[PDB]
C-alpha cells in the first residue's frame, strides 16, 4: 500500500 | 564545464533544503550560543521546567512522534527536488523513503545539539540531555546514543550547503532492500557523490580526510537507525498502543 507516502511524493 | 556543473547542482540542493526546511543549522547554531535579538529558549529540565512549556515518558516519546510526522514531509519535499529522483520508478522512490527518512531525521537533530540537550519547538525550547536521560526504560535510552553521535558529528562543523549534499547521497542508496531498479539509483548517487567531494573541498579546504569520515558517518548511521528501530520493536511488543500516525506506521511496518 504505502499510501500515504504515494501521496506526498505525487502531491504538487 | 563538469565542474560548473557540480556547483550549480551543490547550488540547487542548497536552495531547495532553505525552501524544505524551515529550521536551518545557522539559526540553531545561533540560537544554541545566545546570537540572536529572539528572546532566550526556554529551558526543560524536570517536571517542574515541562510543566510551564499519559506519564511523561509518553508524552514525550508522543512528541517526538508527532514532530518527525512533519519532519518526513520536509525531507520528501526535499528528496522530490534532488534532480531525477521524480522520474524513479515511484516504487523505488516509496523504498529510497521508507529505509532512509530516519537516517536523514538524526543526521539533522544533530544541527539542534549540544553536549547538554536539543532545540525543540522550532527552537522556541531546550531540552536537557540529563533530563531525556532520566525517563525510564526504554525511553530513556533513545536519544543517548544519538548525543554520542551529534557531538562527534558536529566537531567535523558541516554548514547547511555541505549537509544539503550530505543528506541527497544518503537519501539515494542503491543497497536498499527491495529496490526494482538500482542502476539509475546508483547513477544519480555517483554524480551526488561528486558533488560533496567538490563541496567539501572548497568548503573545508583544510579539513583532514573530511570525505572519508563523512562516507564512515553515513556507515555510524546505519547502526544508529539499527538500534533505534530494535526500541520501537520492544516498544511495540511490549507497551500500550501509542496509536501510532499512519505515516509512521507504514515506515515502520517494513524495517521492524
Ligand atoms: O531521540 S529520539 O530517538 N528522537 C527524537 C528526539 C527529538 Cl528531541 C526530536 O525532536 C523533538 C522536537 N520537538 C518536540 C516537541 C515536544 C516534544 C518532543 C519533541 C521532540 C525528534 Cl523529532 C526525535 C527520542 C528521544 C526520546 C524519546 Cl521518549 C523518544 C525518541 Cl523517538
Ligand atoms: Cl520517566
Amino acid at each position: 500500500t504505502s499510501h500515504k507516502l504515494v501521496q506526498l511524493l505525487t502531491t504538487t | 564545464p563538469e565542474s560548473a556543473d557540480l556547483r550549480a547542482l551543490a547550488k540547487h540542493l542548497y536552495d531547495s533544503y532553505i525552501k524544505s526546511f524551515p529550521l536551518t543549522k545557522a539559526k540553531a547554531r545561533a540560537i544554541l550560543t545566545g546570537k540572536t535579538t529572539d528572546k532566550s529558549p526556554f529551558v526543560i529540565y524536570d517536571m517542574n521546567s515541562l510543566m510551564m512549556g499519559k506519564e511523561v515518558a509518553i508524552r514525550i516519546f508522543q512528541g517526538c512522534q508527532f514532530r518527525s510526522v512533519e519532519a518526513v514531509q520536509e525531507i520528501t519535499e526535499y528528496a522530490k527536488s534532488i534532480p531525477g529522483f521524480v522520474n524513479l520508478d515511484l516504487n523505488d522512490q516509496v523504498t529510497l523513503l521508507k529505509y532512509g527518512v530516519h537516517e536523514i531525521i538524526y543526521t539533522m537533530l544533530a544541527s539542534l545539539m549540544n553536549k547538554d540537550g536539543v532545540l525543540i519547538s522550532e527552537g522556541q525550547g531546550f531540552m536537557t540531555r540529563e533530563f531525556l536521560k532520566s525517563l525510564r526504560k526504554p525511553f530513556g535510552d533513545f536519544m543517548e546514543p544519538k548525543f554520542e553521535f551529534a557531538v562527534k558529528f558536529n566537531a567535523l562543523e558541516l554548514d547547511d550547503s555541505d549537509l544539503a549534499i550530505f543528506i541527497a547521497v544518503i537519501i539515494l542508496s542503491g543497497d536498499r532492500p527491495g529496490l526494482l531498479n538500482v542502476k539509475p539509483i546508483e547513477d544519480i548517487q555517483d554524480n551526488l557523490l561528486q558533488a560533496l567531494e567538490l563541496q567539501l573541498k572548497l568548503n573545508h579546504p583544510e579539513s583532514s580526510q573530511l570525505f572519508a569520515k563523512l562516507l564512515q558517518k553515513m556507515t555510524d548511521l546505519r547502526q544508529i537507525v539499527t538500534e533505534h528501530v530494535q526500541l520501537l520493536q520492544v516498544i511495540k511488543k511490549t507497551e500500550t498502543d501509542m496509536s501510532l500516525h499512519p505515516l509512521l506506521q507504514e515506515i515502520y511496518k517494513d524495517l521492524y
